[PDB]
């Protein structure tokens, strides 16, 4: 019985084995036993070699087109907005497409508010995108409990401008403050400070994943030992105790 | 903002006091009456004399203020939400 | 990391193999299970090559069985892993920012002789600016 | 030689022991860029702290925080229970432990000649000391899973752990050539 | 217009039912061995 | 390749002579072309279509 | 080997043929098809169009005859729009190469 375990230990892992079976029942049971190792081990390696290559080829939404492409993840912009009228008269095929999917998209992906839409994104477990400006981005994606990121680059272009009434004598030193202020570069110091400094947020198999496979070797010598010592102490006071 | 504005003010020699804008708005003209609210509506009445704020440049507030060049480029963007187990190779195979 | 951690593992197998094979004076031996013959009864299991000599007691072959588990599973995913990496090709970026330039000293990187990208640099107040001027 | 034998092994345990508690010291286990004493520094960083260098803050020791409850996430209880080993440091402490008995029961096999049970006892303290080591080790790259380069006290838990497999050997060699010579003079 | 897994048992069932049939045939065999011997 | 993010801001305009006619209108037109996406259309037709 | 052959899928649409580069795409010298590919706004028109344009070599040709040859002699480099019907009166002719 031990040794017929032993047997079949052996062969299910596909190494040595001091004894064989030489009558034809046990020749039979051998046969079929290795064929099941073989066709067992060979589908694990198989398993194992589709899982990693899948896992390899596996692309996170990096751009725009991504986003157009697949449709698994929903994404859409306010319910109004700049960002309604750019998605209406963008004639970039991308962009229209985007808008197309975005009109036509059960349950509405569209939000109220900014903060409603930052909520839905958290609570989507990555299930639902949002298309918002790259600054007001920036600005959540650095804030508790980071879990927000901007991927990819600007759809459009658009900018901040300090506002004076048409016909006033505010405006020319002001636009030349602006430009000095971004040419000596007080105004990126600026975006550092309030949205950076202010913050408050490979290929090859890894030891973690064959951790498991450590584990269950030690606790295995562990346990041999064990066993080891309880038959050397048991014989030692047999021993003792006969004589 | 603030500090943007207080640097404003020290290349202009100038000092300035802090208001909110009572509506809470950007402001936007509206269809019905030809009446502009929010911070460019504050400035076409001459209640506020110059917005320091996340204004965007756009065509409809340019014809009716004057824009400095922009001082924060912006766009618009994707924002997405972003370990094996100790006994992971036995995955490969069913319980 | 595997690596380090499977010869590790290999040289305490053997040990182990050693010391539950000829501790017991009732073995005196029996077997053949040496220092030497374990370490190679260990790198034959490892590399799925058969063994002269297996072990007979309990705790010798709970030894060579969790050794030769431990074997399929570190050969399977070497196997696996090979074949995940020359299934698709994955070509990384060395350099992605300015802060991944300013931190390496490998590659060599330059602006213009006299322009506006070289007086952005000359004159900066942020930390990465300083450190690429 | 039984003297010449008794010598390697008096010598390789000490060497192991002290290797051991050096690594278990000293703080140049992985070499990583991170913060200091709460930007992004390149410090040292071992089993109980991390210490800048070459840094603003250069010379500073901050103990490493092995419960990231910032964001107060549990996940499963097997990441939990792992940390917590980790940040108990329970695995090296007991290679250390066991190093330390097997030289104990090293010297005292020297006082009682007659009885052999001993010098086995040692061997087997610091092969369980070496299982032990490797647990750690896996259980201190496995803390790195939730570049980065391993210092000079990694390496030095490494040759301990080899010193103790060495000496658990050698002292098995000595418990069965006394058990033969004791059968061979007891057979006439 | 609106509009990797682990293995399971269903894969590998036949090779488990191959196994037991072996098991059943050789179990006969050997009966039918011992029972020729015995007469 | 390139890589990461702009360093800094900058723009091109459209430059017009002091005390001119041409200029108000100028910067009219280049906020509507803006506005309706064509000045993308140009980019992309003479940066990456061609 | 097996698995990167098990993941190649041939040309099956306008959309795939648009997608890719690999193997080239074009129409006459001066047709209907050429009219038609230069007014159109569907996505996949389009990006044909200015595959079309920014070609180089050109992948336009004076007459059915040239073009078919021209697919022929390029072992599967080059591909041909035209008429359905003459196409499917073509690959229905010998050698059978179309």
């Amino acid at each position: 019985i031990f040794n017929s375990l032993w047997f079949s230990l052996g062969a299910f892992m596909q190494q040595g084995c001091d004894i064989s079976p030489r009558s034809l029942s046990g020749r039979i049971v051998g046969g079929v036993w290795w064929f099941f190792t073989l066709i067992i081990i060979s589908s694990y390696t198989a398993n194992l070699a589709a899982f990693l290559t899948v896992e390899r080829m596996v692309s996170p939404i990096e751009s725009a087109e991504d986003l157009s492409k697949q449709t698994e993840i929903a994404y859409g912009t306010l319910d109004s907005g700049s960002t309604k009228e750019f998605f209406r008269r963008s004639k970039i095929a991308v962009f229209d497409k985007m808008w197309t999917y975005m009109r036509s998209a059960e349950p509405s992906v569209f939000v109220r508010t900014t903060a409603e839409g930052v909520a839905r994104v958290r609570k989507s477990k990555g299930k639902y995108a949002y298309l918002l400006e790259s600054t007001m981005n920036e600005y959540i994606e650095q804030r508790k409990p980071c879990d927000t990121m901007k991927v990819g680059g600007n759809l459009d272009s658009k900018g901040y401008d300090i506002a004076t009434p048409k016909g006033s004598s505010l405006g020319t030193p002001v636009n030349l403050a602006v430009l000095k202020l971004s040419e000596q570069g007080v105004l990126d110091k600026l975006k550092n400070k309030w949205w950076y400094d202010k913050g408050e947020c490979t290929s090859a198999l890894s030891l973690s994943n064959v951790a498991g496979v450590f584990y269950i070797l030690v606790g295995g010598l562990g346990l041999a030992m064990l066993v080891a010592l309880i038959e050397f102490c048991y014989k030692s006071r047999a021993e003792a105790k006969r004589m | 903002c603030v500090d943007l504005a207080a640097e404003i003010a020290k290349h202009c020699g100038f000092k300035y006091k802090l208001t909110i804008v009572g509506d809470g708005k950007y402001g936007a003209r509206d269809a019905d009456t030809k009446i502009w609210n929010g911070m460019v509506g504050e400035l076409v009445y001459g209640k506020a004399d110059i917005a320091i704020a996340p204004l965007t440049i756009t065509l409809v507030r340019e014809e009716v203020i004057d824009f400095s060049k922009p001082f924060m480029s912006l766009g618009i963007s994707i924002m997405i939400k972003k370990k094996p187990g100790v006994f992971s190779f036995l995955d490969p195979l069913a319980y | 990391e595997i690596w380090m951690c499977i010869v590790f593992a290999y040289i305490g197998v053997s040990v182990v193999l050693f010391l539950v094979s000829r501790f017991s004076p009732y073995e005196w031996s029996t077997n053949e299970f040496g220092i030497f013959n374990s370490l190679w009864f260990s790198l034959g299991a490892f590399m799925q090559q058969g063994c002269d000599i297996s072990p007979r007691s309990l705790s010798g072959r709970i030894v060579g069985g969790v050794w030769w588990f431990f074997t399929l599973i570190i050969i399977s995913s070497y196997t696996a892993n090979l074949a995940a990496f020359l299934t698709v090709e994955r070509m990384v970026s060395p350099i992605e920012s300015a802060e991944d330039l300013s931190k390496q000293t490998e590659i060599a990187y330059g602006t213009l002789d006299s322009g506006s990208t070289k007086e952005f640099f000359r004159r900066s107040k942020i930390a990465v600016f300083d450190k690429m001027w | 030689d039984r003297g010449v034998q008794m010598l390697l092994t008096t010598v390789g345990a000490f060497a192991a022991f002290s290797l051991m508690t050096i690594a278990v010291g000293t703080d140049y286990w992985l070499y990583s860029r991170g913060v200091c004493k709460t930007e992004e520094v390149m410090t040292h960083s071992g089993l109980w702290r991390t210490c800048c260098l070459e840094g603003n803050f250069k010379g500073l020791c901050k103990q490493i925080d092995h419960f990231p409850e910032d964001a107060d996430y549990e996940a499963d209880t097997a990441e939990y229970f792992l940390r917590a080993v980790r940040a108990s440091s329970i695995f090296p402490i007991l290679s250390v432990i066991l190093l330390f008995m097997g030289g104990l029961c090293i010297a005292a096999s020297e006082f009682y000649k007659t009885r052999h049970n001993i010098i086995l006892s040692a061997g087997i303290f610091f092969v369980s000391a070496g299982l032990s080591n490797i647990i750690g080790i896996i259980v201190y790259i496995s803390a790195n899973a939730g570049s980065y380069s391993y210092g000079w006290s990694f390496y030095f838990g490494a040759l301990s752990f080899i010193i103790a497999e060495m000496v658990g050997v050698l002292a098995v060699h000595m418990f069965i050539d006394r058990h033969k010579q004791l059968r061979a003079t007891a057979r006439a």
